[PDB]
């Protein structure tokens, strides 16, 4: 469960993402991959090599779904209900794999916005990502 | 933990560069503040009611800094980890009943500290690296609990 | 993320508990203190032998907390607000803990009520307890 | 795994009277249906859309039955899992990529249909030494991943 707090914080920090919002969200894949290869077992017919634009591709799209999730920030079940679809009932995507992704992604933000990376502001994007993991693995159309 | 001699190499030049008053104490404090429940193993330290009262906790740097001790202590030994840790792996079970999951969060934590002093230098193979040396850090930390 | 149908099995499930709703309670934490020991040390206040006074009202209010958690499963962030303040900002209870006795109340309904234990009651009642779980262990006043 | 020799003699007394055609294909069964992600790694069992489905899948039920043949090698292993279920961790590890987590939750699903089954006979002291069995079993399965 968001705070009034969290809400702004994740606003304001994925706000600096901006046109950078496809190469943090590659470079996130780049480091699951990498850092967890169990997690390659879901891509097996993207090209997975370093600057396979199918991975830049794919990380323009989770990072614009991120986008469109902050922008319905109270709304999220029915705003990702696709999604939902997507990785719950078709891929069938173990959760641990949502914290997998969640933690790569923070540490992309970490080592390129660190400004914006402070104490408040990760507690409040780790809550955000946990919960839209939530809506992700859960089957509630 | 099995790191290639390639990983090897650039996990240790990493470590040699480690600010050593403040990683660990950085660590520790975005443990309290983004897990919140874990301040209740830390009710000793005093205000931790903020995340400034948290990060500036003269307790939360010193303490901090025996937590990088023992990661520093596990890459000296990452082919006997669950015999270096033995006694604080039984410390963190029979006496502070801290629930194993909460080991794979600090070493998560650590990681995105290393991503924070580090910036674009915390390259993904980099990072693949100290993924393997902190899940084996944890693995070995719940390895009494059994 | 709850779905209607997961709302309908809960409502019909834990309403055949009614008058139970105290023994179900008191039999679920005194299954989760024998079964997790580490448990007790949030209770070091209580009697926790067999037969207890104290652990059967403990066990009355926990159940009637999710009676209410029930009746208002649209708005358990405002209904259960007071229970997040003291588990969450007061107690600091570690979220295991919450995973414990969430299965320590599957086993007394699988036990006590089998005839409405069926997989999709026991999916809706899992997914309904971990919702109640984030609730009482997020900070979001 | 410590049973108490109370505890030895609950469990083994209750196991005894286990449906051993029934039970594990129920555990596994309610995973199926609780833990949906689980279906993945059980394609080739055909159909698995709904919960009647799941649960009247024949092979749901004879892969069922071998798993609860695995937990009754458990209990006659209770001072050894980690040697007896070596070749058993590396299947799940190796060639199926089972994340760990998921044996504690069957682990808990069978103890979900012991109670199921059991009624009040499953009691609050043998669910006790239940809780002991099955997360030996889900350690020694898990052991294997480092
Ligand atoms: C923050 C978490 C995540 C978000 C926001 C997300 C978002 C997306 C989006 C937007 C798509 C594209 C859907 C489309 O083509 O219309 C997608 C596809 C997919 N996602 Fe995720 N995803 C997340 C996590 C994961 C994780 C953890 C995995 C597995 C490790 C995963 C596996 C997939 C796969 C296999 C596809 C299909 C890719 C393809 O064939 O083109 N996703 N995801
Ligand atoms: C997984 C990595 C971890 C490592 C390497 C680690 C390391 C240590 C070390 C070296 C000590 C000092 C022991 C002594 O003084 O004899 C310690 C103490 C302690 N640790 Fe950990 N720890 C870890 C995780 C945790 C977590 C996750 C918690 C709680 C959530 C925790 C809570 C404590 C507490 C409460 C103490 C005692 C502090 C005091 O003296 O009041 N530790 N830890
Ligand atoms: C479904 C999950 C839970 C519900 C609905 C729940 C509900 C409640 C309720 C209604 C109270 C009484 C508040 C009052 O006196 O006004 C309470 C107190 C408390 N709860 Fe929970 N609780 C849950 C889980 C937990 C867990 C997992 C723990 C720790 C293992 C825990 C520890 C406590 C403690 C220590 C108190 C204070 C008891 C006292 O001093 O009287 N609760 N809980
Ligand atoms: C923790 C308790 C578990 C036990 C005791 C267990 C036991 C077994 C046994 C005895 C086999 C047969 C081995 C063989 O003959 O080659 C097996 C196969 C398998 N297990 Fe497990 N298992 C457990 C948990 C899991 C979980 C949680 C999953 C997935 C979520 C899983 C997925 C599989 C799969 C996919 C196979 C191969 C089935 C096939 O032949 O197509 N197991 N398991
Ligand atoms: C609009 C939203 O509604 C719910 C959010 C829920 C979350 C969980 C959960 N498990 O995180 C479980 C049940 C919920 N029920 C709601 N009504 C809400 C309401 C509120 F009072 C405070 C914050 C939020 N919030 C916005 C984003 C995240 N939380
Ligand atoms: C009213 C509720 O609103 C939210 C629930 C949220 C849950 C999570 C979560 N992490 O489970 C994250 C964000 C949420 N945001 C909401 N607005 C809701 C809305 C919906 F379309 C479907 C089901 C539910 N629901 C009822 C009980 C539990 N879920």
């Amino acid at each position: 469960v968001l705070s009034p707090a969290d809400k702004t914080n994740v606003k304001a920090a994925w706000g600096k993402v901006g046109a950078h919002a496809g190469e943090y969200g590659a470079e996130a894949l780049e480091r699951m991959f990498l850092s967890f290869p169990t997690t390659k077992t879901y891509f097996p017919h993207f090209d997975l090599s370093h600057g396979s634009a199918q991975v830049k591709g794919h990380g323009k799209k989770v990072a614009d779904a991120l986008t469109n999730a902050v922008a319905h920030v109270d709304d999220m079940p029915n705003a990702l209900s696709a999604l939902s679809d997507l990785h719950a009932h078709k891929l069938r995507v173990d959760p641990v794999n949502f914290k997998l992704l969640s933690h790569c992604l923070l540490v992309t933000l970490a080592a390129h916005l660190p400004a914006e990376f402070t104490p408040a502001v990760h507690a409040s994007l780790d809550k955000f990502l946990a919960s839209v993991s939530t809506v992700l693995t859960s089957k509630y159309r | 933990v099995h790191l290639t001699p390639e990983e090897k190499s650039a996990v240790t030049a990493l470590w040699g560069k480690v600010n050593v008053d403040e990683v660990g104490g950085e660590a520790l404090g975005r443990l309290l503040v983004v897990y919140p429940w874990t301040q209740r193993f830390f009710e000793s330290f005093g205000d931790l009611s903020t995340p400034d009262a948290v990060m500036g906790n003269p307790k939360v740097k010193a303490h901090g800094k025996k937590v990088l001790g023992a990661f520093s202590d596990g890459l000296a030994h990452l082919d006997n980890l669950k015999g270096t840790f033995a006694t604080l792996s039984e410390l963190h079970c029979d006496k502070l009943h801290v629930d194993p999951e909460n080991f794979r969060l600090l070493g998560n934590v650590l990681v995105c500290v290393l991503a924070h002093h580090f910036g674009k230098e915390f390259t993904p193979p980099v990072q693949a690296a100290y993924q393997k040396v902190v899940a084996g850090v944890a693995n070995a930390l719940a390895h009494k609990y059994h």
